């Protein structure tokens, strides 16, 4: 309230703001019990740690890897489900190995030097420190470590160095947990999930189709590039089911969850132009390995791969689970959710000063007018909606809107007080995707060309 | 194709701000309020006779900004006073700021390089102050910067 | 009939003949259909004479 | 390039009206740097240097193998 200083300045050294954008918060439905809520709103990793995120969890890697997209949103929500306890499988090879471990507000960071033999020395490294025996458990089996958090205690174990997995188990369901999610905020639009079992994704991708959200999924599986006739893998899952998920194969998506670049690279993008995600670079990905053979499976079975070419890394075709291109189901999203905003948003103004709108021909067509704008108008000067005279059909793309009249309604309607067949007509634009060219050359002299100088003539005469 | 509207807001001419000396300058003229011109040319060109071009940059930033103000404007009084002012303390470089209300703007430091002719007659006059600048490089204020970094190729 | 939403938007991507087709596949002297997927939802199979004359017309 | 902004009257809350101070102006810039350590790498001939490559071509900037 009190100022002493007629003019005051902060000198901040090498940091710099961002500005203020528009987009989409994703939700990472993540299992811990570092807060009671159901769902929660970050802005940065910082906050993240502060609520005692250990570095290198899921969530924190998910976090770090959405902000960094050329797209990326401003907000990331994290879900929250039951956990029973975790594991370090050192399953593979390894020199140093490094563990970031935090548990009850303590931050430490174990450390170890045959995967059996490193997994056992870890867990005695473990026991080592009182405060984690205190309030943490740590037993060896095979070449995975199992720790537990002691009852009133929450433990956070991340990536540190070295080569290891770490996977969280759950009592909870993701079909029994998204259901209560939805209910304390429906405020997102991506789904990506952390447990990666075939049962939990199904139900994710059941789940989103009803609740008109956008499924994301990393498969790291090998079979993935299977065989066209090996219809084994989760992506072939989904395709019997007819189900839109945007699934793509990857070596990191179970150490980095990967699902954040694809994010960061989808945010903050305006569906109205239309903009594919063919060619969009995504940092964190890592280029796929396979041979020709391998790519041209992974396409049958519609798992996308990231690609280098030309010192650069590229998604590639951007298509779903049912074949049908991401960008198109994006659009109609778009499309869905704005008419009916405007709409609303027109009709609550309407109604908020007396004068509600009445069920007559002489106030109905103003429809036309609402609907033509926002999405119908922005839609065409962004180039997404197209227009103008179809010279092979000999038809007109113009849009159109019809809306139907009193006479015309039935009786039962005028007591439900519901108007209904309304209807609106569309035609999508499309990108560039592939080009094919053909090239000549020349050695010798080139051979004298035709001397006809006449018009050329359209078609033969002769016809009967 | 259908016509676009090239802005949303409109083009206001009492929007523009000219700010010399830290003041703000009222009382424009009818028509055309001011006028930047560079004196010279960006990029020159040098053809051979086999047909070989060279060019060189151009590092003469001088222009001259005219200034149109009624001649019962008071702000005459100001500029005509601070002529002499200059003339005799040996100071005669002062700030020049310009907002645009849908276009370039400009900021930079400038100078009254000659005083316009007076005349009195049926109806009101007119005085066509010009004022010098030191850099007549108009900058934008707008979203534009990230296409700059698209544009360029070869 | 309680709904949920306030606008909802779905974004999805004349004299009549008759043709006596010989088959069993209702009990009915007669029907009307509205296209051919009206019947193959009551079993015709995809190139038989009534499908085929159907999907001419 | 330098760079100042300053926010809009509409853009001010209502209590900072009543406060009567403005905030939120924002300034950018870039600092230079001195010069503090060098290093250099020297080298000697003693016999005849041996002939140079004698090719004349403008040098290629990056091999064009990629895909």
């Amino acid at each position: 309230e009190y100022q002493d200083k007629v003019v005051d300045v902060e000198v901040s050294l090498g940091t710099q703001p961002i500005d203020t954008v528009g987009f989409e918060t994703p939700m990472f439905l993540a299992m811990h019990g570092n807060f009671p809520e159901r769902i929660r709103f970050y802005v940065s990793t910082a906050g993240m740690v502060a609520d005692g995120f250990a570095v290198g969890s899921p969530a924190y890697q998910f976090a770090t890897n959405a902000f960094a997209g050329n797209f990326a949103p401003q907000r990331v929500a994290i879900g929250r489900m039951s956990i029973d306890s975790s594991k370090v499988d050192f399953t593979g090879t390894t020199e140093q190995v490094v563990v970031n471990i935090t548990l009850n507000k303590v931050v430490k960071a174990v450390k170890i030097n045959t995967p059996a033999q490193i997994a056992t020395a870890l867990a005695d490294a473990v026991t080592a420190d009182a405060d984690l025996t205190g309030k943490a458990t740590a037993v060896a089996t095979g070449t995975y470590v199992t720790v537990t958090a002691v009852s009133p205690n929450v433990v956070s174990v991340g990536k540190g160095a070295g080569v290891y997995k770490i996977v969280n188990e759950s009592s909870e369901t993701v079909a029994t947990v998204l259901p209560s999610v939805i209910a304390e905020n429906h405020n997102w639009y991506f789904l990506a999930t952390e447990a990666r079992s075939d049962a939990d994704i199904v139900a994710a991708a059941e789940f989103a189709k009803a609740n008109y959200k956008l499924h994301i999924y990393n498969s790291t599986d090998v079979d993935a590039y299977a065989p066209e006739n090996s219809a084994a893998s989760v992506f072939d899952t989904l395709k019997s089911l007819s189900y839109d998920s945007l699934g793509t194969s990857d070596a990191g998506a179970d150490v980095d969850f990967t699902e954040g670049s694809v994010i960061g690279a989808m945010a903050a993008n305006d569906p109205s132009y239309g903009d594919s995600l063919h060619l969009k670079t995504m940092p964190g990905m890592v280029p796929f390995a396979g041979s020709d053979t391998q790519r041209s499976n992974a396409w049958s079975r519609n798992a996308n791969i990231y690609r280098g070419l030309y010192g650069g890394g590229s998604y590639i075709e951007g298509k779903t689970s049912s074949g049908q291109y991401v960008d198109v189901i994006r659009f109609s999203h778009w499309v869905k959710f704005r008419m009916e905003e405007s709409v609303f948003a027109y009709m609550k103004r309407r109604s908020d000063m007396g004068l509600s709108m009445k069920m007559s021909d002489e106030d109905l067509p103003v429809l036309k007018s609402v609907l033509m704008n926002n999405p119908i108008n922005i839609g065409i000067r962004n180039g997404g909606i197209l227009t103008g005279y179809d010279t092979e059909n000999k038809v007109s793309y113009d849009p159109t809107i019809i809306i139907p009249k009193r006479a015309n309604i039935p009786t039962n309607d005028l007591a439900a007080r519901i108007l209904r067949d309304v209807k609106v007509e569309l035609v999508y634009n499309n990108s560039l995707h592939y080009v094919k060219i053909r090239a000549s050359v020349v050695l010798d002299r080139p051979a004298g060309q035709s001397t006809n100088a006449q018009t050329p003539m359209s078609s033969s005469a002769v016809g009967v | 194709n259908q016509s676009k509207i090239l802005t949303l807001q409109a083009y206001d001419p009492a929007k523009v701000l000219v700010f010399i000396g830290g003041q703000r300058v009222s009382g424009f003229a009818a028509d055309t309020k001011i006028v930047i011109t560079r004196n010279n040319d960006n990029i020159s060109v040098h053809a051979g006779v086999d047909g070989e071009i060279s060019n060189a940059l151009s590092r003469d930033n001088t222009g001259v900004m005219t200034l149109s103000l009624q001649n019962t404007a008071k702000w005459n009084g100001y500029l005509a006073q601070w002529q002499r002012q200059a003339n005799v303390t040996g100071l005669i470089y002062l700030p020049v700021q310009v907002e645009g209300s849908q276009g370039l703007s400009l900021n930079t430091i400038g100078w009254i390089q000659k005083q316009p002719d007076l005349s009195y007659g049926t109806e009101v006059g007119q005085m066509d102050w010009e004022i010098g600048v030191l850099d007549a490089w108009l900058s934008p204020d707008q979203i534009q910067g990230i296409a700059a970094g698209i544009t360029g190729l070869l």
